[PDB]
């Protein structure tokens, strides 16, 4: 049976090199041969209980390339569950009743683990809880530098943006500080800052790192420029504004890239990455999102069959 | 009326030459101060060989003068323009601009939320410190911006 | 491969005499022999950026009656799209990404169009764009009148109700214009007349048409008589109630009609045919939304597949 | 050399010379047209004497040959501008502009609920001389409006 | 007493020339000797079932600037009374034990003649009713109109816009036909027209009108020019952009109007009449809302004081 | 005429250190021998198109101590002024014709400064604009100051908690800095600290500043207390939960507070101030409150009133 088989994914903190190397590899096969029936008759339940429609079409579309059933909702706006003061533990002891994998996203960060404690045997896969983790993000944007740089390890890894914040830029450090010999320039704006037990982890492990102010300092030597949007409210209107809005991508400063230089988004993009960058090589923002259905659909693969074909 | 030619164009009688635009800063101004809604005869030059910029823009628009602040809202433009005024042949007037202390109209706050987006009010900025990098705020929501960011957006 | 194989069908205007007549026919045959699994491992999107219950169910029923998967959101109340000022550029380059045709319904007129610039070369298909098109209710009001009437040509064809501001009777006099001799009778308050443009149209084509005040002065000669529903806040309260609200049909008007009269509504039908119509055999609003499932799957199966099996 | 027209102005070697512009059209049409977003010399007359035509513009580009479809977009604006290319100092070809089939870039669609306005979209429409005017169809709305509605805004 | 005294003032229709004439014969009184003490003790109710804070700030300013105390609400989406259950007569039945007078604005029309029915001794002045009446804006714009032209007699006078649905142009076409030999110019888009019934009265007093297409053609003989603003919801965005080069008003457009003519609108003025015109000696929109304290507060001191010596 | 009679208020910036000490001189005044008649007829607006109750009663409050009348309204999601598509310019322009004084608080920034160039002869008041300026809560601050410490100069003055954006901190800093020889302690989380702005004035003036950690580092030397609400929105949750041990005060830290020392709070203080400190002597925020009926009856007085001989 497989490592990952009828487990629960919650954290990146949880994977392994090993688990994350396996999982990319039946992304890689499952973009190559398709599998439509290989969850067939199984029923997923897609709880997303804050709204999420890039997320929550991904994951739908991936269950049904893989030939499985979906049942769900989408609430933020009322869809009602906590009706009446139910709790989270009894939803999930009663949806684990009938269906065979629960993917959700939830506002508190820890609500995928807690469904962990009441889900019994139905496997939990995390698609968002509050500000704590996103693994199918890392995974996807894992499995989109691995397939535009070849590999994972040895790289140059540029993260512009509000990087206090931004919950996939924290994994994803975390990920790729599972590798060999990467290298991190963060550029972000003094209020925006890539926290302490981020730098600390990196520097216990040994991996280098340095701040930045513009992109052109680092250009030249970089693989990947990984850009988060800064949220106007995170900053007051005129601290956006004021000088710190030029944390925005443009063809113009491309110039210099290396050829395989490649920019990824987790999007909404809105403001930092201007649309000339669309017609240019390097942008892969949106490639990126369709390797979220590989990605997912590799995890569902693994963690609901115990032997896979290949 | 004197042999005028394009690479330093010549002649208008009376009115006012800036020369010594930076290269692609005169549409800029022209667009900017709107100095074509006039119906005098204004001559234009752009990307012309010149004194030592190489390549510069010029600007004749004859019976018109425009002068001392006028001169002086040119500044974060074209600093280094010269404002010559013309009468009767000759350059009785040779001015350059120098930072004004208030430039109207023609800027945007950068700053989303004030109140000068939505109405009819023109924008207005008070300026500061000359050359080694002025500051504009502006008169209504009191946010003092570097110019280098409200001369974009 | 079939003329309209991979195409976009944003409007009415864009289809061919020819284009028309095969959809027609093809929803003929599928009516006759279905396709259970014809679009079998297809993922299409319900994109319903404005809520529409009644053309969203039966958009994917169709889709489910030939094979295919859905995923998709219902929106009006949220569903957070245009989170952040996402551009709808961006969400179809994202949702092209992984769904093989967009369904989409949207408030601004032109978004169906726009989503073709983005799409790549996953078909668009519009579910109604603002007060400009929604060629699939033409499409099935087309096959409603091809089926009773066994021609669409030729016919005596009246549009009574609000003409000014229905945007379907609009385009079902641009369809029927297409085709030969059909003669319009136009039966609105004056408020809500059809614009000129269609007029102008008509008149260039040679066609011939003529305004009525009542539906007695012409129930004899008459084919199909498609009625609209005046909203009540084109008109004030007492503009609605005054004399105009006498573009109401009841059984008893009906006793001339020929008996191959048949009555159409795009629908809901609230206060403008009475309910004793319904017992009638010329009441066909129902019958004619049953026929949205074939003209709607006719046109998913002509546009997914190459080649078509019949 | 006098009765006036010429006192030493810019005769061209190579370039495109538009003439008889109707007066105010022309700045339009450099700002519309993106005409000086190039280094090559321009040289623009604005207000220039017309007994021959009223009063006129006249833009001057050098080492640029602007045409075919380049030419017909100006129509909406100049109608009756010559166009006149040189290659070696004499008018090679004098170009009317002809009414084009599709108008890009350059017009917004007057209908606020169009999607042109919120986004990446450059706009388009579809010309028709109906005899007293010429309408416009948006390619995104289908909504048709009166040249004089979009030219107005 | 005077005429009005504790009469009650719900339209226009129901007060006479003379009538008409003693309300701006008082406030013109009012505006030069004000008198502060006049309803020293009254307590006026201020009931806005429909919000409308600039006519609701006209009022309660003009209940103070002649000592009048002030109670009531406005109730956008809000507060209790009419509730649904409760009635307007048992709202109505309780206040007018409670106040010395009532001066009311609700959504649906007559609503302002039933609480007369159920005020007891108490007055009630209408604020506006639906789409019947707003007499207090009828008496300012007649109060602008002799105050600025000298006469409400003989007058050319053009009303521009929405002419179909402006209550206040209806009411001030009503008002205007009690004083002699005025004549009327009616520049509205023929889709929002005045309503056959104001014309068919016009030519029952023998008055002259004329209906014209733009305002460039009578701007020469004219006297008040009432421009109304144009309703965009009664109207496609298409329909609402298209008509001619516009009914907007611009300085440009006054360059012909005699120095004695005066632009009028009851406000807001979104979109027709520009900044421009601002500047212009004809421009009388914001003077015309400083009428509106001296026109109301000439109605309740004439309602609530039995005879006036000012 | 008094040096404000007539004068608008709208920054402290404008405010000379005279013009302060006037204001507090005449509050003194009013609190002592009080005027109830002094704006006798006068009608005052107080258009609040921001809901703050607090704000609004002590205005109001202060409007009717001495005699004035009272117009206006607040607007958490309700009353039509502003619209959309009504400007503010032309509210004020309307508004401006009915009162004598316009007191205003709105959400942008700069929204009083425009209506000052809309209001003609009538002053407004700002009562906060945006993140800018609220003079108002300034004056009061240092009434009380003033009051407690028995002058302005020679102050060591404490300001904690977020002071990157209460607008509050930043105008008490200016305006102290008019005074002599004052010492300023900066107690922040260093992500919502003291702007560089304010510090860059302060060193051009020479003024003595330090910034600390926590308040217990300079409880010793220190006159006012000046607590900030930290605004926990512009905060993760584990963020705000972490610092140090807080920077909330309790009477256990205040055992060694000079005896004159004040702890000041513009309020609402949900956290950072616990109730034994309400028991202490130095607690003084519900006082500081009260002193803002007559810091903003001074204001009110001098503005409407020639000269003043109380
Ligand atoms: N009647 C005239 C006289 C002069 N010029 C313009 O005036 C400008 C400069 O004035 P001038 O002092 O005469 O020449 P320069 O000494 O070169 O001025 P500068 O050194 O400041 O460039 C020239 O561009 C010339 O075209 C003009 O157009 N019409
Ligand atoms: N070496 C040259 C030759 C011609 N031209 C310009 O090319 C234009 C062409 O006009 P032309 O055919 O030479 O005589 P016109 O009668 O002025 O043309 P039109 O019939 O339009 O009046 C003229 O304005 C002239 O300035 C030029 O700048 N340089
Ligand atoms: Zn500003
Ligand atoms: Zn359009």
């Amino acid at each position: 049976a497989n490592p990952l088989y009828q487990k629960h994914i919650i954290s990146i903190n949880d994977l392994s090199r090993d688990d994350l190397n396996l999982v990319l590899a039946t992304a890689a096969k499952l973009k190559a041969n398709p599998q439509p029936e290989l969850l067939k008759h199984k029923v997923i339940a897609s709880c997303f209980f804050e709204a999420s429609t890039r997320t929550r079409l991904s994951f739908e579309t991936s269950m049904h390339r893989l030939g499985a059933s979906v049942v769900g909702f989408s609430d933020s706006a009322n869809t009602s569950l906590g009706k009446k003061g139910e709790t989270l533990a009894d939803t999930i002891s009663v949806i684990s009743t009938y269906v065979d994998a629960i993917v959700m996203r939830h506002p508190q960060e820890g609500a995928a683990r807690l469904a962990t404690e009441f889900s019994g045997n139905v496997p939990v896969l995390n698609a968002g809880d509050g500000s704590n983790q996103h693994p199918t993000q890392t995974l996807l944007d894992l499995f989109t530098i691995q397939e535009t740089q070849g590999r994972l390890d040895n790289l140059h890894v540029a993260m512009v943006g509000d990087l206090k914040y931004g919950r996939t830029v924290h994994s994803l450090t975390q990920a790729l500080a599972k590798f060999d010999g990467n290298r991190f320039y963060f550029i972000a704006p003094d209020a925006l800052a890539m926290p302490q037990y981020i730098l600390d982890m990196l520097d216990e492990k040994g991996i280098a790192w340095s701040l930045h102010s513009s992109i052109e300092e680092v250009m030249a030597e970089v693989d990947i420029l990984y850009m988060t949007r800064v949220q106007k409210e995170r900053l007051d209107p005129s601290e956006y504004a004021n000088v710190k809005a030029q944390f925005v991508l443009r063809a113009s400063d491309l110039h210099n890239a290396k050829a395989n230089m490649k920019v990824l988004h987790p999007l909404p993009r809105v403001d930092e990455i201007a649309t000339d960058v669309d017609k240019t090589p390097h942008a892969w923002y949106f490639q990126q999102a369709g390797n979220g259905i590989f990605a997912r659909q590799a995890l569902l693969a693994l963690v609901l069959n115990r032997d896979l074909v290949l | 009326m004197t042999h005028d030619n394009k690479l330093q164009v010549e002649a208008i009688k009376r009115g006012t030459v800036i020369d010594h635009i930076p290269a692609q800063i005169g549409f800029k101004l022209l667009s900017l101060f709107k100095l074509t809604e006039t119906d005098q005869r204004i001559t234009i030059g752009l990307n012309l060989p010149s004194g030592e910029m190489g390549r510069k823009d010029l600007i004749k628009i004859e019976n018109t003068f425009l002068s001392e602040d006028q001169v002086d809202q040119l500044a974060l433009y074209a600093p280094q323009a010269t404002v010559n005024r013309i009468d009767n042949y000759e350059v009785v007037g040779k001015s350059r601009p120098s930072l004004p202390e208030r430039i109207d109209n023609v800027l945007v706050c950068p700053n989303s939320n004030c109140i000068s987006h939505a109405e009819p009010v023109s924008s207005s900025f008070a300026v500061r410190k000359r050359a080694n990098d002025i500051a504009l705020k502006c008169k209504y929501c009191e946010k003092e911006f570097s110019h280098n960011v409200v001369l974009a957006n």
